[PDB]
This record gives C-alpha cells, sequence and structure tokens, in this order.
C-alpha cells in the first residue's frame, strides 16, 4: 500500500508537470470543507499490488529518459571506443579528436 | 451535472470495490482450498467488510435520479449498484429472514430418515440415500426413502416456508417489485434501444411458448421411459398413467440420468467412455487442462494466464488440508482466474475441466469492462458458455483428433442413439420439472395459489406438466417442493431452463459459423477461428449491453428458441417416434396404478 496514484484532478496535466497536492476533489457544487464523503473524494488512491494479480495489473517500474539540447555546449556524450595502440607503422591516428 | 457526478462516483467506487472484492474472493478461495477455523473467520470478516461497503455505496447510489442520465453504460452500472436486495427491510425483518434461511440450511444439511424396525440403520441424504435413489431397484425401499424424506422435511419446513414467502414478498414489495417471483424475473429485464426491450412479464409467456413445442419430444421420452420401467416394474406402473415419483432415478426427479441402465436402447453397445485410454497413455490432470487449453486456443480464444497455472489446484492435495469436492471457477478480480477441482483422470473430469475453463474464459473476456459490468448477460449465459464446451469436448471427432480415441473407430447409429438418449435423460427430462417448479413458486409468491391449497395445486401440475403422479396422497401439512436444495436455500431455478435453451442455440450458431455439414450432436468447433471470433464478440460484452443484443450477436435472434434443441435431438426424436407406434404417447391426469 506504499504506491499511490492520482485518480481525480480538475484539469489535465501539462507535459513534464507533477501534482503532489492532497486537496479533496470537489466534484459537485457544495464545498468539501476538507472532509470526504459523497461528491468529495480523496484524489490519491493506493496501488495495492499483490503477487497473484494478472499480468496487466502487476507492478511495472518505468524510467523515462528525456534528452534536451540547449545553447550550452553538450557535455553528456557516449563513450568512444579506444582500440589498442600500434607503433612503428603507418596508422590513421585519432587522439582526443585530433586526426 | 448529474451525469458527471455519477461518472466520478463510479470511478471512485470501482477501484475500492475491485480491491475489497479481491480480498473477499481471496479469503473465500483460501477457505475453499484450505478448510479450517481461521480461514473461515477471515472469510467472514472479508465478506462482512465487502458487503458493508457495497451497501454503503448502494445507499449513496440510490440518491441519483436516472431520468437525466443519457449514456446507457453509466445507467446500467447505476442500475446494477442500486439493487439493495435484502437490505430494504428493517433490521428485525432482515434478521428474522436470515434466521429462517440459516435454520433451513442447517436442517437440510442434517436431514435424517431412519429405518422402521431397524433403529440403528439411520440414513442421511448425502452419503447413503442418494445411492439408493441412483442404484436401487427395489420398489419398497425407494417408496420408503421418498415418503420418509418427504415427511421428515415437509412437516418441519411447512411453517418455515409459510413465513419465508411473506418475508420475501415484503422484501420484494420494499424493492418496487410485485412479488418475489418478479424480483427473480428482474434478472432478465433489459432496458435499452428500440427493439431490444425485454420485460419481466414477457418472460413467463416466452417460457410457455418454448414449452408448447418441447412437449411432444418430452411425451415420447416419457412414454419410452414408462415402457422400460414397466418392463422393470411389472404391475406397479400403468400404460396410460403417470410415472411414480420415486422411480425417476433421483430424489426429486430432477435428473433422469440414473435411469440409463434400465432404459438403455442397445445394451450390447458400450458407451463412449475413454477413461481406460487415459489410463493406458498415462494422462494426468495437467495434461487434461493442457488439452482443454489447446482446444480453447484452436478455436481462437486467448491462452491461459500464468497465474491460472501457478495458483490453481488441479489435484487432491493430500497434505492434511480439507477441500471442497465440487469444481468451481473463480474470478477473483485484477486478472486473477483460478479453478478449484479435484481432478481424477476420468472422462467426466475432462468434460468438467472444459466446462470450468469455459467459465474462466467467459470471465477473462469481460475483464476490460467496468467492475459492475463484469458479470454474465443473465444467470443462464454463464453456465451455457461452459455447457457448449462440454458438448463439443465429448464428440467422437474431438476425441479422435487428440488421440484419446483410435483413428479406425466406427461411429454406428446405435451409439449415437443411446448417447442422445442419455443426453435427453440428463437435459430434456429436467425441463418440465424446472418449468413446473418455477411456475409453482411464481404463483405462490403472486398469491394465485391460495394459502391453504398449496399441495393440491402442485400435485395437479406434476400430473399435468411433468406427467408424474404421487405414490401416496399428501395433504396440506406437507411441503413437498421444499425438500429440494435450491428452494430451501433461496436459489433461482429458471437459470437451468434458460441455460438449456441458450446452450443448444449457441451450439447451432457456432456450428453454422464453423461450416459443419453434419448432425448437430456430432459437431465440433475445433480449428475454427471464425466461430471463436463470433463467440468472443458476445463474451467481450459482459452485461454492458442488453442480453437480447448478445443473443442476436450469436444466433441472430432476440428471444429464446428451442428449434436448436429439437435439431440436436432430431435422430433421437425420429427413433422415439419409430418405437412408439403401438404404444400410447401421453399421460392421464387421474391416478392410474
Ligand atoms: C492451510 O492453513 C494453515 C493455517 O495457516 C497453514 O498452516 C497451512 O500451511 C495451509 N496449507 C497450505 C497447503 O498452505
Ligand atoms: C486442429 O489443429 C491441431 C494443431 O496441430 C491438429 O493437431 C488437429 O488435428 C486439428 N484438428 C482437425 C480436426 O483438423
Amino acid at each position: 500500500y506504499n504506491y499511490l496514484y492520482r485518480l481525480f484532478r480538475k484539469s489535465n496535466l501539462k507535459p513534464f508537470e507533477r501534482d503532489i497536492s492532497t486537496e479533496i476533489y470537489q466534484a459537485g457544487n457544495k464545498p468539501c470543507n476538507g472532509v470526504a464523503g459523497f461528491n468529495c473524494y480523496f484524489p490519491l488512491r493506493s496501488y495495492g499490488f499483490r503477487p497473484t494479480y494478472g499480468v496487466g495489473h502487476q507492478p511495472y517500474r518505468v524510467v523515462v529518459l528525456s534528452f534536451e539540447l540547449l545553447h550550452a555546449p553538450a557535455t553528456v556524450c557516449g563513450p568512444k571506443k579506444s582500440t589498442n595502440l600500434v607503433k612503428n607503422k603507418c596508422v590513421n591516428f585519432n587522439f582526443n579528436g585530433l586526426t | 451535472l448529474t451525469e458527471e457526478n455519477a461518472k466520478t462516483f463510479l470511478n471512485n467506487f470501482n477501484q475500492e470495490a475491485e480491491d475489497l472484492s479481491y480480498q473477499s474472493s481471496l479469503a473465500s478461495w483460501n477457505y475453499n482450498t484450505n478448510i479450517t477455523e481461521e480461514n473461515a473467520q477471515k472469510m467472514s470478516e472479508a465478506a462482512a467488510k465487502w458487503s458493508a461497503f457495497y451497501e454503503e455505496q448502494s445507499k449513496t447510489a440510490q440518491s441519483f435520479s436516472l431520468q437525466e442520465i443519457q449514456t446507457p453504460i453509466i445507467k446500467r452500472q447505476l442500475q446494477a449498484l442500486q439493487q439493495s436486495g435484502s437490505s430494504a427491510l428493517s433490521a428485525d425483518k432482515n434478521k428474522q429472514l436470515n434466521t429462517i434461511l440459516n435454520t433451513m440450511s442447517t436442517i437440510y444439511s442434517t436431514g435424517k430418515v431412519c429405518n422402521p424396525k431397524n433403529p440403528q440403520e439411520c440414513l442421511l441424504l448425502e452419503p447413503g440415500l442418494d445411492e439408493i435413489m441412483a442404484t436401487s431397484t427395489d420398489y419398497n425401499s425407494r417408496l420408503w426413502a421418498w415418503e420418509g424424506w418427504r415427511a421428515e422435511v415437509g412437516k418441519q419446513l411447512r411453517p418455515l416456508y409459510e413465513e419465508y414467502v411473506v418475508l420475501k414478498n415484503e422484501m420484494a414489495r420494499a424493492n418496487n417489485y410485485n412479488d418475489y417471483g418478479d424480483y427473480w424475473r428482474g434478472d432478465y429485464e433489459a432496458e435499452g434501444a428500440d427493439g431490444y426491450n425485454y420485460n419481466r412479464n414477457q418472460l413467463i409467456e416466452d417460457v410457455e411458448r418454448t414449452f408448447a413445442e418441447i412437449k411432444p419430444l418430452y411425451e415420447h421420452l416419457h412414454a419410452y421411459v414408462r415402457r422400460k420401467l414397466m418392463d422393470t416394474y411389472p404391475s406397479y406402473i400403468s400404460p396410460t398413467g403417470c410415472l411414480p415419483a420415486h422411480l425417476l432415478g433421483d430424489m426429486w426427479g430432477r435428473f433422469w440420468t440414473n435411469l440409463y441402465p434400465l432404459t438403455v436402447p442397445f445394451a450390447q453397445k458400450p458407451n463412449i467412455d475413454v477413461t481406460d485410454a487415459m489410463m493406458n497413455q498415462g494422462w494426468d490432470a495437467e495434461r487434461i487442462f493442457q488439452e482443454a487449453e489447446k482446444f480453447f486456443v484452436s478455436v481462437g480464444l486467448p491462452h491461459m494466464t500464468q497465474g491460472f497455472w501457478a495458483n490453481s489446484m488441479l489435484t487432491e492435495p493430500a497434505d492434511g488440508r480439507k477441500v471442497v469436492c465440487h469444481p468451481t471457477a473463480w474470478d477473483l478480480g485484477h486478472g486473477d482466474f483460478r479453478i478449484k477441482m479435484c481432478t481424477k483422470v476420468t472422462m467426466d473430469n475432462f468434460l468438467t475441466a472444459h466446462h470450468e475453463m469455459g467459465h474462466i474464459q467467459y470471465d477473462m473476456a469481460y475483464a476490460r469492462q467496468p467492475f459492475l459490468l463484469r458479470n454474465g448477460a443473465n444467470e443462464g449465459f454463464h453456465e451455457a458458455v461452459g455447457e457448449i464446451m462440454s458438448l463439443s469436448a465429448a464428440t467422437p471427432k474431438h476425441l479422435k483428433s487428440i488421440g484419446l480415441l483410435p483413428s479406425d473407430f466406427q461411429e454406428d447409429s446405435e451409439t449415437e442413439i443411446n448417447f442422445l438418449l442419455k443426453q435427453a435423460l440428463t437435459i430434456v427430462g429436467t425441463l418440465p420439472f424446472t418449468y413446473m417448479l418455477e411456475k409453482w413458486r411464481w404463483m405462490v409468491f403472486r398469491g394465485e395459489i391460495p394459502k391453504e391449497q398449496w399441495m393440491k395445486k402442485w400435485w395437479e401440475m406434476k400430473r399435468e406438466i411433468v406427467g408424474v403422479v404421487e405414490p401416496l396422497p399428501h395433504d396440506e401439512t406437507y411441503c413437498d417442493p421444499a425438500s429440494l436444495f435450491h428452494v430451501s436455500n433461496d436459489y433461482s431455478f429458471i437459470r437451468y431452463y434458460t441455460r438449456t435453451i441458450y446452450q443448444f442455440q449457441f451450439q447451432e450458431a457456432l456450428c453454422q459459423a464453423a461450416k459443419y455439414n453434419g448432425s448437430l450432436h456430432k459437431c465440433d468447433i475445433s480449428n475454427s477461428t471464425e466461430a471463436g471470433q463470433k463467440l468472443l464478440k458476445m463474451l467481450s460484452l459482459g452485461n454492458s449491453e442488453p442480453w437480447t443484443k448478445a443473443l442476436e450477436n450469436v444466433v441472430g435472434a432476440r428471444n429464446m428458441d428451442v428449434k436448436p434443441l429439437l435439431n440436436y435431438f432430431q435422430p433421437l426424436f425420429d427413433w422415439l417416434k419409430e418405437q412408439n407406434r403401438n404404444s400410447f404417447v401421453g399421460w392421464n391426469t387421474e391416478w392410474s396404478p
């Protein structure tokens, strides 16, 4: 019961936005006044994960990698393979970007 | 707005309901596969919490007015949620009704009839008296068992039924129903688009119309059974009279399947039993369920889940825990589908495995629907969609395809005739009993039958509809229907009749879909994806739509039809007509010996 999700919200989320508010969702015309009941529901509901659930309901961990480029120099670059060194022969050399 | 409020209320309700229902179903499963006091009490608290939450949500759901809801799925969900059931009465009346139900349950489970002049030979129904009804041939012993259980159940259950009827009538009129019969007929009520409208009061006339043309086939079967029993019992059965109530192979005459050795057409020809073939090839329950899964994927329905194989029990555990012998298919929720069956390596358990996996496939198909709509279209659809798999699994084509039956097996007409007769004794013979019992209960709840003339009406209708006469005269201090399990424990009985009609309707529709060119009883739906898709269109719906729409989706008709039932039994009907030329077809209402 330690994994939660938001089921009710007044408007849709914008891209890359989070909502950690625990305000009672007011679905009707009457004010909720902080107390749950009819037409006033707590928005955060628990993901009650159990091992005997069907494959569509088992817990899945998701990591989203978002890549961005700005005006700054890009400093997250993948490894460039360093082959063995050969001496005394005519070999095309690429040393630290100097070719 | 009211519709948006109902949508948010249902969105809030479904997740909590699914969680609590899963907890209740898991506790019930844990009790059913491991019987002990702690599992029983855990099941008690889980069911108490789930029922309390359901009634609490239902009281809030009744505040909504359906006159301003346009979308039929939300309206159907709110209709399903607003069924209060037994909670509409006050606490005193509800407690009294629950007390009556509990005392009926604990007096039926402990029913006792004992031998006159031999006081040590006292017999219960479940271990010994059912054996007497199924196997014994002695007239006096069956007369003793029937009359004794009738006396020691009817005398003790007549006043209990007297206030049971009144309390159920009060509950139904508290729930805006005419009587308790109308409350049961409200399960078949469909409100929807034009032309799909079905009413409760329509159902009775529909049943009578479908019983208008089953009557010649039942009359021929009754005449044949009467002649064979006359061969068995020389002077105690009349040619023009009705059958005695204690010679029908069961305690109540519900199933005629125990009359097959006495009423066999061809005793020299064996049955289509393949148990010994399973013994020779070393089959086990895992192979039985794997073959059932192979059948369900050959027809086009999806494969079984990993949780089904991991969590179910398919064998007697034998590690010290008590289990229930009855096979049951469980839809626990959240994609959890299990089967509890103590499967022995027999043909009957193979067919039962196909039936329960049909139940599980039916449960799996409507998982995309909301929680309140994860049910059958009505009470008959759920068992019919398993009975069709039981029908298709038992065919000689299916057994020859999977290697159980040899490739050079010859299917002569005689084995088809006796197999069809056994199927008729199990299936056709229960239909007049079901119709007469449901009609009696409806007229008792309605008040059409006077209170002091209950028994005299019932034995008239059994003389008229079922064609079965009482062996001894019974006065009104008896309660002869109440000896049955379904009526003493508050269960609807018309589901079997609708199951029987829908089973053959579905079977003919699938066989026409699969382009089978032979007799309906030999039909197999294996290796036909189009029939599977045609079926799965109805299975995916659940009760989101009216049941008439689902029936049109499968068979192309919007009402019950018994032409598939007569088409299934057509060779047998011709055979029964051929051997009833000299005899008299039909029965006389007056008591003939
Ligand atoms: C049945 O329940 C008891 C009580 O908790 C438990 O000890 C036992 O292990 C259960 N049986 C199985 C097969 O798990
Ligand atoms: C259906 O397909 C399976 C797949 O191997 C096959 O074994 C079986 O013989 C087929 N049945 C018929 C009737 O062709």
